[PDB]
């Protein structure tokens, strides 16, 4: 990368002001004779002692152990942003009652539960706690910094019109960057404010730049720096083995996040958020556990959107298919050679030189017959719709998008119109409410021609990535929409996109269709709108391993349907790389390999043999695992629980897996370690859990945590496990898509537990509609096997669904040898089973249950 | 009367009398166990007409066309793999007889 064209905390004016500003007495100190409890809120006035403007501050409780507060300025001169959209509706009210008053202090419990907060008045130091015990102290430190709406200026360089390398930036508000810090108690592990490419756990900016949070098209970003990538969601969780917080850090600015720790007593973790404009939105996340602060994000922004089931499989992209042949010829492949590919990616060049809404009449001269026969097979397609519209007069988008002003504009007040690659580009003005509805309104079956059912939209460069702007984004005086400048609205602008082209394949098909939309640049509250994957990633090993960590800390926003790019997008890989980067993008909820021009063709049957084969195996077992992701996918979009979630969500009190990146639980069932070194003979798999048992997914050898195995390793080894006391569905009949796969008998993999137990949950529904909602044709099952008795019931008593699938073999881990199963259904005769025990791995296959799986069952090992 | 997807030279391991054996030998199993939707073979012989396994193929037999041995997971997938399409019976989807 190059990194002299992105700012670094120096050279942002704001972040070196703020930052130098060092821990100290506070000058803001809270009068408590404003202090006016309202029914809904508290609020109360800080004074600066040497400046003399007061601020507002408003604590509020919430229903779900949680608080917002947010600091604006009394006299506000130019109101400052608030973002909107981010929040999935007003969160419920906690109402605050005077548990005490001092002469410097008051303290507040919320509700009638533990939480009693605790607003000292000099100076100003908020302190949340929990019946006696300190959770988190807002302002604690004396880093609370408001930058007041100067006088017009235009003292202290960059505070006012600057240049970075040779873009003005001319600043007509002057300084307005928000600052605050939280102390941590107890906590050491902090996770989150993803689309940084470094370890999941984040480090002490103590000696270097913060955490900045900014959306940019990093160009070969490299990697275990703290660099801005494509997206930015502030949230910042932190981690104790008792009590677990998170803070949520509303703000659509350019934010830096430095991270501090004392050396030390209690330990304790200092978390500053310094923002370049708006106001100071925090939410405070009080646990207690892991899974109650991804309930409480979940409840703030939303959930994981529920992805239609082709999704949940393979893409295959190069860069752009040269013709509907190429398109053809590679569908052709896949099915030549027998490997299951679901939906066909297509790059830029399809476009009419780079115009979407639109195919060229000779590059593709029948679009809409090259969909007829990639559904005749069952497949799929995606195209490229980024926001950024070529100016041409023959252009309908273009004449359109400048006659109704929605363009954004820039400080005079002519149209934006940066030059990327379509020619000279207008960037649309996405915050506008009426632009992402005319934006929706374009992907209909008659404004998209050559627009077919199966055709996708994937939205690249939503950062938006101007060329000739500012580091590589569109310039911070930008006036958008309700005469906001683009300052304020940058990191909510990919999320805007992501919205419009979600509403957009939506509404096409009158809402029924399930949308599948992915996006480069996201905000929080994006996981409701598609999939995210990470940027264009180089093809080395380093880019493999780190793969896990972007992914990680992207679920633990609520993103949970994250991926990276198979094969890389720099730098070829080698055969072994590319095969080992399948199997890995198996197991990430997001499996798609794409190509650069600079690469040659990475298509699976031009590898090895033997390098081929591994790779079919790699995707049969991700579509065999479908059933699973589905399910899994489903947890997150209703409780938000992430699909790839590390090994302290469900280990909190194990110090050992705090610090843990190279393996994740694909929910509560399977550890995954893929393999990402050159000629690995063996991986070091950490399997945790007091009294857990976990079985080789191949071998079916059983491991007693908590311990360190050692796993040798070929090149056709996934080390995948399943934990001791889950139930995992499969469909065992791999088919060409997961077209005909969603009609397939399931198989049930039934790990026991040292005590014999074990329970899973399988997640059914016709895989691409809006009709589990609005009609509830969904289907949740649960299986439990306690004694010798595995009995299916319906998770969920709504969910009415008519499926043919069926259970065609039961599959026990650690069993014994039955010497006699019966099957007991509705009435129904007890027709006994027919199984096969291997003594060797003990695994007892039920040979043909035949029994619908909406029906409820029980299979008796007598 | 031979199985569905065996081919007239695959005809005669078949025999609706007696139990079918693997025809590449691992244990034998009932008739009623052919084609029975289930993976009762690990050659994958028990089941020519299904997709039941993951090794097995299917026999298109065309008249006017090269006889074929689809995949075992093409069939009954909705797609008419075969120029005539006895790989499609029981999916819904209905072929035509493009033998020309
Ligand atoms: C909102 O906050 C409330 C209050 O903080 C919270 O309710 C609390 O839930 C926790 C977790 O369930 C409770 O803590 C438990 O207390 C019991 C009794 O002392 C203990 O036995 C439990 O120990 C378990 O955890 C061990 C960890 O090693 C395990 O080995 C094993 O499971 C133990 O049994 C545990 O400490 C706490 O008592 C309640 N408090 C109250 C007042 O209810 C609630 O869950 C939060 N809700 C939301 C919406 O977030
Ligand atoms: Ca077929």
């Amino acid at each position: 990368v190059d990194r002299s064209n992105f700012k670094t905390c120096e050279e942002s004016s704001f972040c070196k002001r703020q930052r130098s500003i060092r821990p100290g007495l506070s000058p803001y100190r809270a009068l408590l004779d404003s202090l006016q409890l309202g029914p809904d809120s508290l609020t109360v006035h800080l004074i600066h002692e040497v400046t003399k403007v007061l601020l507002v501050l408003e604590l509020q409780g919430l229903q779900k152990n949680m608080t917002r507060f947010r600091i604006d300025e009394l006299e506000p001169r130019r109101p400052r942003y608030r973002v909107p959209d981010v929040l999935v509706a007003d969160p419920p009210i906690a109402r605050l009652s005077v548990s005490g008053r001092d002469e410097n202090s008051v303290e507040l419990t919320m509700a009638e539960g533990p939480y009693k907060i605790i607003l000292t008045a000099r100076p100003f130091r908020l302190d949340l706690l929990e019946d006696r015990s300190l959770l988190l102290s807002v302002n604690a430190r004396g880093l609370l910094e408001f930058e007041h709406q100067r006088a017009p200026r235009v003292d202290e360089p960059g505070a006012w019109e600057e240049t970075f390398k040779t873009h003005s930036d001319s600043k007509p508000y002057g300084p307005m960057s928000v600052g605050l810090d939280f102390s941590l108690p107890g906590m050491e592990h902090v996770y989150g404010i993803p689309e940084h490419a470094d370890n999941l756990r984040l480090k002490v900016t103590e000696g270097g730049e913060p955490y900045r949070l900014y959306n940019l098209d990093v160009f070969q970003y490299e990697l275990y720096n703290p660099m801005a990538l494509y997206g930015s969601v502030p949230v910042l969780l932190a981690h104790n083995p008792h009590r677990d917080l998170g803070i949520f850090w509303l703000n659509a600015a350019e934010t830096w996040v430095d991270i501090s720790s004392n050396t030390g007593e209690t330990p304790q973790t200092d978390v500053r958020w310094m923002s370049e404009t708006g106001i100071i939105d925090v939410f405070l996340l009080l646990g207690p556990s892991i899974s109650d602060v991804f309930r409480q994000y979940a409840s703030l922004t939303g959930t994981q959107a529920l992805p239609p089931l082709f999704s949940l499989g393979y893409h295959q992209s190069r860069w752009n298919y040269r013709d509907e042949a190429d398109v053809l010829e590679v569908d052709q492949g896949f099915d030549d050679h027998n490997l299951p590919c679901d939906v066909i990616w297509l790059d830029i060049e399809h476009a009419d030189g780079k115009r979407y809404f639109t195919w060229d009449p000779s590059r593709f001269p029948q679009p809409r017959t090259m969909l007829e026969r990639l559904a005749s097979k069952r497949r799929k397609l995606v195209a490229i719709v980024d926001p950024h519209i070529k100016v041409d007069s023959g252009y309908r988008v273009h004449e359109e998008l400048r006659n109704l002003g929605l363009y954004v504009k820039t400080r005079d007040g002519s149209d934006y119109e940066g030059w990327c690659w379509p020619g000279s580009a207008g960037y649309p003005d996405f915050t506008n409410p009426t632009m992402r509805a005319w934006w929706a309104n374009m992907f209909s079956y008659d404004n998209y021609e050559g627009s077919a059912p199966n055709l996708f939209v994937w939205n690249d460069m939503n950062e938006p990535s101007v060329f000739n702007g500012p580091e590589v984004t569109m310039l911070k005086d930008a006036q958008h929409y309700g005469g906001w400048e683009h300052r304020d609205v940058h990191n909510i602008y990919g999320l805007y996109v992501h919205m419009a082209t979600a509403d957009g394949l939506r509404q096409r098909s009158g809402g029924m269709e399930r949308p599948f939309v992915l996006a480069r640049a996201f905000f929080a509250g994006s996981q409701r709108f598609g999939a995210v994957w990470t940027g264009d990633n180089t093809a080395e090993w380093d880019h493999l391993k780190i793969s896990i960590p972007m992914c990680l800390s992207l679920g633990l926003v609520g993103l949970s349907f994250c991926g990276a790019d198979v094969g890389g997008f720099f730098k070829n890989p080698e055969p072994e790389l590319l095969v080992r980067w399948y199997q890995m993008g198996a197991y990430q909820p997001f499996f798609r390999a794409h190509a650069h021009l600079d690469t040659g063709r990475r298509e699976p049957w031009l590898l090895p043999s033997q390098h081929n084969d591994i790779i079919r195996d790699a995707l049969g077992q991700r579509y065999s695992l479908l059933p699973f992701w589905y399910t899994l996918l489903y947890q997150a979009h209703r409780e938000g629980i992430p699909v790839m979630r590390p090994l302290w969500v469900q280990y909190p009190q194990d110090v050992t897996t705090f610090n843990i990146d190279d393996q994740y639980l694909l929910g509560d069932a399977l550890l995954v370690h893929p393999v990402s070194d050159s000629g690995a003979h063996g991986v070091q798999v950490y399997l945790p859990g007091q009294g857990e048992v976990w079985y080789d997914i191949q071998s079916y050898q059983k491991h007693h945590g908590p311990q360190t195995l050692y796993l040798p390793v070929t090149l056709s080894s996934i080390p995948v496990f399943q934990r001791g006391g889950t139930i995992v569905p499969r469909w065992m009949r791999v088919r060409r898509s997961s077209e005909c796969m969603k009609d397939d008998p399931i198989t049930l993999f039934v790990a026991l537990s040292p005590q014999g137990t074990a329970q899973g949950e399988l997640f059914l529904d016709d895989g691409h509609t809006f009709n589990y909602q609005t009609r509830q044709e969904f289907l949740l099952r649960r299986f439990s096997f306690s004694g010798n008795t595995l009995v299916s019931s319906s998770a969920d008593p709504e969910g009415h669904f008519e499926t043919p699938i069926w259970i065609e073999r039961v599959v026990i881990i650690g069993a014994g040898k039955p010497a006699a199963v019966v099957l007991q259904t509705k009435g129904s005769p007890e027709s006994r089973l027919s199984f096969q025990h291997d003594p060797e791995t003990s695994v007892l296959v039920l040979r043909k249950p035949g029994i619908n799986v909406a029906s409820d069952w029980s299979i008796h090992l007598r | 009367k031979r199985p569905r997807g065996v081919s007239l030279t695959n005809h005669h391991f078949y025999d609706e009398s007696k139990p079918f054996t693997c025809l590449d030998g691992s244990a034998t199993i009932p008739f009623d166990q052919v084609n029975d939707d289930y993976c009762d073979c690990k050659d994958g012989s028990d089941e020519p007409g299904t997709a039941a396994c993951p090794n097995g193929s299917f026999h298109c037999t065309n008249t006017g066309y090269k006889p074929l041995y689809i995949p075992s997971n093409r069939v009954n997938d909705g797609v008419c793999d075969c120029c005539d399409g006895t790989d499609e019976y029981n999916s819904g989807v209905i072929c035509e007889n493009t033998c020309k």
